[PDB]
């Protein structure tokens, strides 16, 4: 990044978490929305139009972020973690995802994710004879109450 | 035609508390020097003055403005007290600078910004216990008048002479003591008051009420109208009641009363200025220019920046608009639509093509008064 | 622009803002729009039939305008204008949204937005290994009161 | 027209960190050895240095660089603490090279590259504790003056004597000191900031945090644009303010100041070069040029020129254009293309027939000057 002109690439997108998903395809769903708030008023008794109020500040929304398991092996580590909410345990966790410079020394954006996410998905992918190009993702979707860069 | 290119157009000399604030210099007794003016409130003058048992007139044109509306003060020591020349116009309440000491008198103007009115409460009482008479006593109200001049911002309270007929009143203005310029405002009567230090009743000029007035005013309404019909909270009476032909006869000369009404109470009731141009005669539109200034100067950041980016002129044009329009919307303009009620100009026939550091020329329609 | 014939292209649409959006891709969803309304009556006593009055005049409309951000640096500056209205501060600002000819001194149009725009969403692009083509975009959304020429 | 050819032209005697680095002179409570120089972050600077127990100025405008913008900067200690003569003009903050020793002083930065501004705090430390006559002050100023013009791509911060009025500037400006020159700048008004070790308050020149504002400039915006208008982050106030009546009369003397503004704090205003010639009176102006140099040099950097040849003409056009054609890109130059925007020239009547030895001669012209 030694001039203005180049933009992050998606050269090595990656987690912190306690949780071993050591490696992955790809991240999605990642926003932050401030809910606004419109109000319509008449005018201070007098020959001009009402006015339009949306400078108005509701709270902060939420939401979560899908993530893509390149595929199915023999180790069950985002089968347990829904395993723990489903038992009952308040099982969440802090996670980070980063984002990674053409030369990766070079990590210049994270976003924290709440300590209260956790994982209320696990969808597998369709097994069809003779797809080949078909490989057994699966998909996890995690809830982020707070994401904070 | 006054000031909106620059606080100064001739040279680039160029490179909160709230709008209801006002400055009183006087005298008093175990008060922190002239030099450390301070911005207080009624508890803060007290700690600085003590409780109006000094004799002298700014507790009570601080209390007066105080109990009516407003925010804060400056407070002018100038100088102190004798035991139950400090009084002498020169050395302390007048045309003071101190090699730009500025820590005395009027020296705190200009150096002090954030304030739109001035008052000089003590200096009309001298004038027996120090024979301060004739020219001394009009030699400040010369400076304090002079000074808002300079300044472009300012406007001077003054008082007219404590015991006259209406007749004096008028050949004192008229011979002794005129002014005739856009910073300055008289009204005729004193009022009747006290002291709360020694006794029920005390004889106190119409100043320092009168600033809280504005205040009021201003700071509930807004200043589209002058506060001609305003209850003057803290009087008890007024020295004279003026009749129809004393109205009569202060009208045309400039003069402001104050008078008693049945059943409505003491109210301020002229609001002319001290001026013969037309243009000013009134103290709702010298107040309305005022403050539409002190919102566009503060507004522009933009002083030292390419002096010769047009793109600026753009900007210029965004900002003022959205101001004026804002205003037109509410009852600042005497209009059916900014078409017909507000104007603004920046281009390069305003910005001459030499592209001189003294560019940011910026030509608007107020109303109708050419800025 | 030497003849009616040309018409303006997008050559370079930029904008004045206090807050450094230096380098952008581009702009969308930008209309001007007057409500207006509709009633029927049966005609004054008599042997005709009724009337449609769509001349009645009502407000105008308020909406917002999308802005692309080429893609993520490590300069901020979009986060702290979102994180200025999320923690309270009514942080709006004056925009100026200008279109520019062929030769670009000439800068013919220009729409001003009102000064109390201000920034709701920050959306993230797709991270995914591989892709090549997804360049870590960023969406920015700003609602805008009042619209003039 | 400053060297298009050389670091060096009548013999070629010759056979990063950016323009944030900068270097102070002065006394450390402890301090490493003083000779070796050494740049670093305030984190180490303390542990070497000592947390402000000597009652020395570098304690306090190393901050210039940590609590504004900054990174590292070169440190030259002189001597230490006494436990529990540096006070002269000839050792310290002097030309105190020691006859090609580099020794403390601006000697002994002489072999040191990386360096956009030097600053000497301590040289008025002792300027009533050591007598420091205007003479052996001068002569320091004179010295740092000269240092950085042979250096020929850094400047010199100069302080303003210690407690005067505006008149006793213009005095010594204009009457007994001024130094007249491309290389260096003034600022005012001492500013009033607290010290952690004891108390509440000391008073320091207005440097330090001043020069930290060029390093945030420039991270802002390119080095053509001033800090006309910037806040002194960490400034508590000012000693005096200086009004418009004054800013009239130091401006265009090239003295810079620094106001406490009515709703935006205090901040940096004036940006002139303390000279006399009306090519360099914009600071702004004055450091883009020092800017393009120090990336240009570095970049076309080859050792031992072999043959003069054209194909090396080639070379060095086309990489001096491709270089300076994004300033015109960018908002940096003025022009409607790089045309009328910049000019690059080397051919055989830069570099002629005669071949002697060293060629490499490139003209060029950046908007208006020509090097």
């Amino acid at each position: 990044m030694s001039l203005p002109k180049p933009e992050d690439v998606l050269v090595a997108p990656n987690f912190g978490i306690q949780i071993d998903g050591v490696m992955v395809e790809y991240l999605n769903s990642v926003s932050n929305l401030q809910i606004e708030q419109d109000v319509i008023r008449y005018q201070q008794n007098q020959g001009t139009t009402g006015r339009n109020n949306v400078t108005l500040m509701p709270g902060v929304a939420k939401d979560g972020s899908v993530q893509v398991e390149r595929g199915m092996s023999q180790s069950s580590v985002f089968t347990q973690w829904i395993n723990d909410s489903m038992a009952g345990r308040m099982a969440t966790a802090r996670k980070n995802a980063t984002i990674i410079v053409m030369d990766y020394e070079d990590n210049p954006v994270k976003r924290w994710n709440l300590r209260n996410a956790w994982c209320s998905k696990v969808v597998a992918g369709t097994l069809k004879a003779g797809d080949t190009n078909a490989l057994t993702e699966t998909i996890t979707i995690v809830f982020e109450e707070l994401v904070v860069e | 035609m006054p000031s909106y290119l620059s606080p100064g157009v001739y040279v680039e000399e160029v490179a909160g508390v709230g709008t209801s604030v006002a400055a009183f210099v006087g005298l008093a007794p175990t008060g922190p020097l002239n030099e450390p003016t301070l911005v207080t409130n009624w508890t803060q003058y007290v700690a600085a003055f003590g409780d109006f048992t000094g004799g002298y007139y700014l507790a009570h044109s601080v209390y007066g403005f105080f109990n009516n509306g407003g925010s804060a003060a400056y407070v002018v020591r100038v100088g102190g007290s004798a035991e139950d020349q400090a009084e002498s116009a020169h050395p302390g309440p007048a045309q003071y600078l101190g090699d730009s000491s500025d820590r005395t008198g009027f020296g705190g103007l200009e150096a002090i910004d954030e304030i739109s009115m001035v008052a000089v409460p003590d200096l009309m009482a001298a004038y027996q216990r120090g024979a301060i008479d004739l020219e001394a006593v009009k030699a400040v109200q010369l400076g304090l008048i002079a000074h808002c001049e300079l300044m472009g911002d300012r406007v001077a309270i003054i008082d007219p002479p404590p015991n006259q007929n209406a007749r004096q009143i008028r050949v004192w203005r008229q011979e002794t003591a005129g002014y005739d310029s856009k910073y300055a405002a008289l009204y005729y009567p004193w009022i009747k008051s006290f002291d709360p230090a020694t006794g029920q009743s005390r004889l106190v000029p119409p100043s320092g009420h009168v600033a809280g007035i504005w205040a009021r005013n201003d700071s509930e309404r807004g200043v589209h109208k002058a506060p001609a019909n305003e209850v003057v909270r803290g009087a008890v009476d007024l020295e004279l009641q003026i009749t129809r032909g004393e109205q009569d006869l202060l009208n045309p000369i400039g003069v402001n009363c104050i008078r008693s009404f049945p059943g409505r109470g003491i109210r301020v009731w002229g609001a002319r200025t001290l001026s013969s141009d037309p243009a000013w005669r009134y103290l709702n539109i010298r107040r309305y220019f005022n403050y539409l200034e002190e919102s566009i100067l503060i507004g522009t950041q933009w002083v030292v920046f390419e002096p010769n980016d047009h793109n600026l002129w753009a900007r210029i044009r965004r900002n003022v608009s959205a101001f004026l329009v804002n205003e037109w919307r509410n009852g600042a303009l005497f209009g059916q639509s900014p078409d017909q009620a507000y104007y603004v100009k920046c281009d390069e026939e305003t910005n001459p093509p030499e592209s001189v550091d003294l560019g940011r020329v910026v030509c608007e329609i107020g109303i109708a008064p050419v800025k």
